[PDB]
């Protein structure tokens, strides 16, 4: 991911 | 000696004492356990934080909401939470004084009623009294004819009330609400990439809620403007300093209010149970009414709701109706006010539930309502 | 020191004193009471409302009409009018004024007696007397022969004087009246989809009745201009800003006068029962009682009625016989004018009756006609 | 074959054949029609009805009395009775047999030329003949001489007869008769919050009045007691289980019979123009009057009336005549058994009218009396 | 070639043949259309469903009711029941077969306008006619005289017959009804925490009510038995598994029929309606409508509701009246077996409205009542 | 020509033509570089290898996953394994074919955007279309309403289904999965002295967890049973010949998707969150649900998994309800013949997103989902 | 009234 | 209903 | 809630 | 009657 988690 | 008030709302609780212009205190209604291990019982470690430490700390706390849509589901951290006001927020004796309780209509009756045996109980309060909130609401306005809607995080409901006489036939209520307003836009955020599925993480979408959406006055002509290239997306630090950017998010989310089949619900918009509701009243009430829609509670915090439901409401209702909507700029504390109000009068004095009466009629006294 | 005229009549409250030229305080002659909920009776509310208090605030309210075909049917609240009219709308202590009060003809005799304990026990009035509004009408009018059609809300009377001298054997009295016109115009409004049913809605429509509704001048062409697109409908606009649409129950209505049978009645119609008084009366006299046909009473206001009249008993009467209909600009106070009159005469003096001798000879006193 | 006598007095019809000691068909001169609603002329319903049919089903039923004191005003429905009669109550063919009618004295000649066109037309009656009332129940005393006051509902009449010599002079007639005092009687009712008003009230009415109503010795002292707390009144349970209570009413009503004034009539009582015939008769008759005052009629069947009459007359006569008032068990029928004797007689058999003659003659015949 | 009978009640349609014994198709007035999502046009699922289908699949459905207190107020989802009606539950070709409809009384004229219209054009309907439920239900019981209660989902009302003859001034009408009833109890529930908001649930409630509900005969007393700790309560397992527990809501509930302002409702209790209504009825009938309440519909098929009809309309009649309830096994059937028994009749068969008649005299033709 | 199949999930590709009853090419979704030294460029060596071939010779390379949690982070990498597939596994030219692929619900709307513009622009796919996962796998069961937890490598998700309509309100996601449990164990592993670091040994770990791990019916009492000295022990041999024995970690692995706690994770646990999803929607579903959950995806791949979440879940659902979990022998396969059964379907066909829109309508059309 | 109509 | 109650 | 919704 | 008196 971008904010929050990796990916 | 001076009675206090109690505003715990299904998410934040907004304690004082009557008399005060504002409350003394205000925090969530949190409580808040150590997430990834266990707690070293035999060192200086916590086993829960509450309101503000919790919420400081969340980080590595697991969050959890004794109020759920106006309802007291875990009563063991209810208590807490009271304790944590009186002896860490007010810092008084609770003993010493009346307490004036808040609550929202249409609960299961025990709800009520536990929190009375708790308060004669765990706590030795010398007298009580439970009033509704949209109620209360109205008195802080100050106007004796009107109809309230009162809409905090865990319930959103409406009350009429014509020259002082409630009308105990038309009040409605939707477990739609603030609440339901975070996860939805927890929700839609993932659309950005942006992933929040921790508790405290939702914490942070719903500061990021409060500060950038807003209500559209016309909700499809704002999408064709988000569509284009524009204006409406704004930037938003988050606390490890990253930086997100919320585009037609700002107001897709509290559009939910105008809209609940967004999140799977029948009901209809608020503006549409606002209008029912005075169509379910006598006809030589309804115009009074029209002119006289008080706004409270948190969500109608957004900027430009109070517009948008002019708008709505003027469709519905007759072209030579006049439409008023009241929203003064303290509508966040309205129903706490409201309390300060009433429990200063010298009338509402009468009604006090004493713990003598709770012992001697028992339980049952705490639904009477004779005024 | 002033006597003071009551016409109390079944419906509508017109009070004032004598020699003034016109009432000096109306008002409907209802007892409201909160409907929705009890009241708060240790917090400023109020049990009760009269008259236009009740009607104002009439959304919360279930109305009553403490007097049905000019009967009292409910003490407890006449007597609750009569101490509004006294303390709150004329404002005077009425111990000290001689009190004239009017009554339908052919009432038990229990209605007129027990008001007159009330009036010489509740209150303290020096003397009084109970006089015929019909009676009273044709003193307004100032003519010393006619027959007078009093027909008011309650109720609807017949009363042929001849010469200075009544005739109290062809009094006639239906109990079909304004209320019941009221009652049908409700029911028929049914259907275009108009429903009122409750109370308050019930004096809604008595308003559009009074504003809209007038006298076909022959009904059965009425019906068919009505039939046909036409100028006929009318619209208005009820409390609430809706708009309504009357077209031929603006004549239907008050026709139910010419024909009782609309509503299940056996009654003759008016025209009818003017025409019959009439032929109970000597032959000498018919003649003068053809040219003078008084009309007085609230529901004699409908446009053209006099006109219908005026047709209706030219067919039953002799081709050479005038018959004309008195209708003065002030038939809705006719009664309470010729109070005032009668009140202001120097040999009616003598026919108070006072405190001292219901005090001395008792109830049956009331019904002497010494004059 | 068997000449048969029909009583077809103003109200009440008595019909039977003669010899028989007893009418055998006696029900109410009534026609009444669906009031509410029109008649469903496609479907099982029933146009109108007739006598005990109309007095059964009357709540549903405006009723109408074809004969008014003693003339025929309806003809269309008197036919209908007479139909009823002899199709369903003896159930005869009326060309079988002579018709024996009766008639108040004094009559437009009119009435009676119409009743035997249609004795004549619409039924096929072999021979009539139309005979006074009055006279028939003299026949019934089986006295010669005596004088006869037959009274019923619609008209009241005086027959001086002596020695088998009717007097054609001294006969009198008043339209003051039960009818009124029915009519009087539900007007006082009102006076205790008894209010009969429609068709079928009235045959209320009259049946309290002939149960309760009696004939006051002395009026004044009987008013006095009255007055007082008193044994005099009763109860009576109307058709729909309530019980009302009369009281003075019970001879106030009948008195109007000696006190016409009561209802506006410049008539004489009737003590009064029963002593003003008998002196506008010769001398040398007069005596024998007195002794022989025949009464006759459903009004005379009143408790007491004949010794208020024995004693009234008796006021008004020398003190040295006697003065007896003759009023057998059976008045009621007095009249339909006087010509159940006449038919019978063998010389009465040449005063037929036959069909023949007043097909040759014409109606002038009906007028006839050689005897 | 069979007339077929059609209740299409507001709530509930009941169709079958005319001469059957009962009803062939039964199934809830309710349309229904997916709610969480749109439908996939293009691909194997339907727009809407209708009755028990929508019924069976109301977990994903937002169900409506085209007819709200016996008006129309969705033409097309009306139109849709009725083609479900013809071509899914009967199926049947309409345009072969005549057909009777039934209509509550007072309707705007426009409802039965326009169902005609649709009769005679979206279907061809060779005949119809619209009858009143109440009248009906009196064919049912087979009886010529008495009063009907019908009282359904939608609306009650109540109708006087007497003797065949319709008493069209008397006829009655509330818009509390079942509907009603359920909203109710669905609102109550929530004192125990039994939450039923979305429609689907709604139905859930219904059913409830269905089965456990029933007519306290003293409601007072059955309150405190209930206050009591006892067997009243009773459980209910809901479709997923979960057991509620019903308490005093078991009659707290349809009490409501007795006490309308439990709901806010100015109307007197159904069992003064009744009373009311015989006393606006000729005195000369109201015995006879005493011992003829005839009781239909199904809010009649609570427990005991006869009974406490039985008691309170005791107390408001005389004590040496007879009342009697009449509330046979089958009352809620007994308007359709009402409509089967009249469709059968050789003198109805006059009164069908051809479709012809129709196109040539025009829509007003619908409200014609010769019979 | 032939529509193809790519569930290219976040740790295998799976692809095949649709029709074929399993996938064509099965290889791991890897892209591998050399890690010792930099590539001799001017000889033979190679820069990349790609599934089976990376994975064959993974003692010299690093292995990165191109997707992560369903989300695409390396394009570039993304690309080439596309590239492999079509060119070396399937070796067909894809712009002859239609192309289905799928799709974790709930991923950045950028995901989708820029595979279409990939399929769009690298390659020339004549028309394509995303669908989501778990939706194909019921398909693949065939069956029409039931709720499908989807759990792979990188994502586990839930979807409801019921009746053909897709309920887009309660789908739920968790990034726990596959990746996190090979890690998971490979951190426990270190407790018995195997050390796995690198990236290939990480994937030794892997074939590992796949054979050895199993699902415990009762975890404490198998952590009990495998305390004391036990059968639960099992020998793996490693690659270069060393044999390792696992022990409790043969059910401490797998048991974190019931307890996600173990690695510090706030989500409820799989069965938790299948019973809460079920909680969510409407009660008339829930039944249905509840016998009809379908697993798929590798994960539940292990021994005894239905039956350990069978147990679970009955414990958290009614006593009376059914609990029934559907596990064919196929789950691994079940979104890629879920795939091929739609692909093949005939209204499916009208969904392909072509090329022409894409182009015409741009980026947005990809998020249509009209059907 | 008390008896016939309702007043 | 048009006016008074919704229907 | 007990039925109904969660709470 | 037609004259004096309605009959
Ligand atoms: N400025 C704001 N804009 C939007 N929402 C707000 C704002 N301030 C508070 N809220 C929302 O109001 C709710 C809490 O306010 P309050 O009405 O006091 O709740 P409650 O009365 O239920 O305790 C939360 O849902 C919170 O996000
Ligand atoms: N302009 C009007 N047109 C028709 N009816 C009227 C009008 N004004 C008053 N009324 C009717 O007259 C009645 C009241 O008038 P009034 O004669 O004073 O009654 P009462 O004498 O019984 O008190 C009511 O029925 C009212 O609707
Ligand atoms: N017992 C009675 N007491 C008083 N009046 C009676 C009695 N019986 C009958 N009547 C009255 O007598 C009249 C009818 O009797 P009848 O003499 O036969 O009338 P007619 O001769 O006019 O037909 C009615 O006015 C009826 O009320
Ligand atoms: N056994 C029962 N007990 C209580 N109410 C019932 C019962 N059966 C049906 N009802 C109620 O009756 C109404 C439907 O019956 P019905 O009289 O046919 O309605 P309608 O005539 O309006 O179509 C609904 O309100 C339904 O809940
Ligand atoms: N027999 C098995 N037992 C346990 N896990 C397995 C088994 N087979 C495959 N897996 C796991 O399933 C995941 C890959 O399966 P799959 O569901 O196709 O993944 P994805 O759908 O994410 O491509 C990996 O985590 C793999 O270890
Ligand atoms: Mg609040
Ligand atoms: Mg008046
Ligand atoms: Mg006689
Ligand atoms: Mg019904
Ligand atoms: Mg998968």
């Amino acid at each position: 991911w971008x904010a929050x988690c990796p990916a | 000696t001076t009675a206090l008030v109690c505003d715990n709302g299904s998410g934040l609780v907004k304690a004082g004492f009557a008399g005060d212009d504002a409350p003394r205190a205000v925090f969530p209604s949190i409580v808040g356990r150590p997430r990834h291990q266990g707690v070293m019982v035999g060192m200086g470690q916590k086993d829960s934080y509450v309101g503000d430490e919790a919420q400081s700390k969340r980080g590595i706390l697991t969050l959890k909401y004794p109020i759920e849509h106006g309802i007291i589901t875990n009563w063991d951290d209810m208590e807490k939470i009271w304790h944590h006001t009186f002896y860490n927020e007010l810092r008084v004796a609770p003993e010493e004084h009346p307490t004036l309780l808040t609550e929202a209509p249409l609960n299961p009756k025990a709800n009520r009623e536990k929190m009375t045996q708790i308060m004669f109980e765990t706590f030795n309060v010398p007298a009580m009294y439970v009033a509704i909130q949209a109620v209360l609401s109205l008195y802080a306005s100050g106007r004796t004819t009107g109809i309230v809607l009162d809409s905090g995080d865990g319930v959103t409901h409406n009350v009429p009330i014509y020259e002082g006489y409630a009308l105990p036939h038309a009040i409605m209520r939707l477990d739609l609400a603030g609440r339901d307003l975070t996860d939805y836009l927890m929700k839609i955020l993932t659309e950005r990439g942006y992933s929040f599925v921790t508790t405290a993480e939702r914490e942070i979408v719903r500061d990021i809620k409060e500060k950038l959406c807003y209500v559209a006055l016309d909700f499809e002509n704002e999408m064709a403007t988000a569509a284009s290239s524009s204006s409406l997306e704004k930037s938003y630090e988050l606390p490890d300093g990253q930086v997100i950017t919320i585009g037609n998010e700002r107001f897709r989310c509290p559009e939910t209010l105008f809209q609940p089949s967004f999140i799977g619900m029948e009901s209809a918009g608020i503006h549409e149970t606002t209008y029912n509701s005075i169509m379910k009243c006598d006809i030589d009430i309804r115009k009074d009414l029209y002119a006289n829609n008080v706004m409270s509670g948190g969500t109608t915090m957004y900027p430009g709701i109070a517009d948008r439901m002019q708008k709505e409401i003027t469709a519905l209702a007759p072209s030579t109706m006049k439409i008023k909507i009241i929203a003064p700029p303290e509508r966040k504390y309205s129903v706490w006010i409201g309390g300060s109000i009433l429990a200063s009068l010298s009338t509402f004095q009468q009604m006090w539930i004493t713990k003598q009466e709770y012992d001697e009629a028992g339980p049952s006294i705490v639904h009477r309502k004779c005024f």
